[PDB]
């Protein structure tokens, strides 16, 4: 599977979504500064509606602790 | 991991399976239990962190966390580098050089080097240092890690 | 493998049936995933060309991977003996013979002649090269693996 | 079972079928040179007629990550 | 068998109960499966003649099998007495005999018997000889009970 | 879960009450005088109310092997 094919599900919680994300990315092979504009990119893109709502709300900075406990209720 | 000989000396020696197969058991068992420390404490016991990376890197699942740790890692070594400077000059012939937070991270220092530095006199205790930001690495995924 | 004495010497003694087992183990349970690569590195500490092949013949299952493999072993090992052409005139008596992609491998050298190049001074890291090979197979394997 | 019986189904995925392949090429014991005849001719004459048509498109001087990726969605 | 002791001299061991149940496992498992024959060989590193026919006669199962293999241990034995004579005169009082198929099998042959020629210098390798009829028997095994 | 989520139920026994409260006393990192006035303070109060009767019964000063003799009918 490839990793633009990750995508959290509609009733899917983010916690078990990042561990299928670091895991595929685990898998990928890319320099680090790729790893990492694909780290603040594809994870939220790919995160479902309501979460993405909150993640919107974080702002830039953000990091996994904070958005890990971000999305807890959703 | 670097251990006295029968001789009375301090040479490395390599982990044995049945204390990897033990340190994976433990992650599979008890995930982020708080024993998973003191129990981390014992097994590390005269380790390199050349084995520190090999126990680390030889993990499977709780792929959040094992990145949250590398992480800490990371921000860990930068501190290191930040709060202890290079020295002045030049390199001198009958020394060996300071680790940075990378050489303590393992990363830009080989086994012969992790072992001039441990077993010099005065010795250096990179693997306590190490230590340290994984157990403080533990703390964080402990504290978040609580339902 | 090849491993040091307490007289303080490197002589070979043979690799462990519990560690050949949890070599077969690994390979049963994790088939293709990543912690097989460090795994691996771990369980290949010292370890000759001879017993790298020994390892990858006991497998069992995953035969297109092994052939994949074999096929990177020697696509490597041909890599090898292009980059690095035989020397010039006649070998030495006085010296021992430079190897070729194939007693990397394991195939064309004998035990003795594996031990001559890994403990004589300097010495030759013929394990290494064969690791890389092995890593790089292995990374190959992993991404075509994944789903 | 002999390796001229060895063959791949219709609804068989291509990477089921060279495991196979491979594991009864295993208990052969030929030269390689004849072995490396089996491997050219025999894998893709058996292979089924969806597959095969792939195959045939790869053209010759193809490698097993490249055909195991050419047939996989088959 | 026969082992290096740390003194610096080739002396006879035992074989261990666990790798003996090891080879009992393999059989078990993997019945006439290849990798019983990479298994088999390092599991006979450094093995007598007499340890192949302790391996040999404590399986259970396979009979027909292990007839054929028997069977062609007497063919490649009676090969070895036809191809090798026996030599010139009387044995020497300084010497010691020179070995027949059934002293390879182990059969004609005492352990210490079995220990002289392995040691002695020039060294004859017996095991190695027998070796290459137990693999020769599991090529004509393994391709009869291929299906 | 935090330590002020810990409360003991109308049926519970004090007991498993208690060995919920040191776990969960054993994920807090604070200083020991917090701890100790985490531990007069918190356990008590969200003891249950038959539970709570004999405590208060008991007065200052009363150590572990007491309480949990203590509320054992409970």
């Amino acid at each position: 599977t490839s990793i633009l094919d990750i995508r959290q599900g509609p009733k899917e919680p983010f916690r078990d979504y990042v561990d299928r994300f670091y895991k595929t990315l685990r898998a990928e092979q890319a320099s680090q500064e790729v790893k990492n504009w694909m780290t603040e990119t594809l994870l939220v893109q790919n995160a479902n509606p309501d979460c993405k709502t909150i993640l919107k709300a974080l702002g830039p900075g953000a990091t996994l602790e904070e958005m890990m406990t971000a999305c807890q209720g959703v | 991991p670097i251990v006295q000989n029968l001789q009375g000396q301090m040479v490395h020696q390599a982990i044995s399976p049945r204390t990897l197969n033990a340190w994976v058991k433990v992650v599979e068992e008890k995930a982020f239990s708080p024993e998973v420390i003191p129990m981390f404490s014992a097994l590390s016991e005269g380790a390199t962190p050349q084995d520190l990376n090999t126990m680390l890197n030889t993990v499977g699942g709780h792929q959040a966390a094992m990145q949250m740790l590398k992480e800490t890692i990371n921000e860990e070594a930068a501190e290191w580098d930040r709060l202890h400077p290079v020295h002045a000059g030049p390199i001198a012939p009958g020394q060996m050089r300071e680790p940075r937070g990378s050489d303590i991270a393992g990363t830009t220092s080989t086994l012969q080097e992790q072992i001039g530095w441990m077993t010099h006199n005065p010795p250096i205790p990179v693997g306590e240092i190490y230590k340290r930001w994984i157990i403080l690495g533990l703390n964080k995924i402990v504290r978040m890690y609580s339902p």
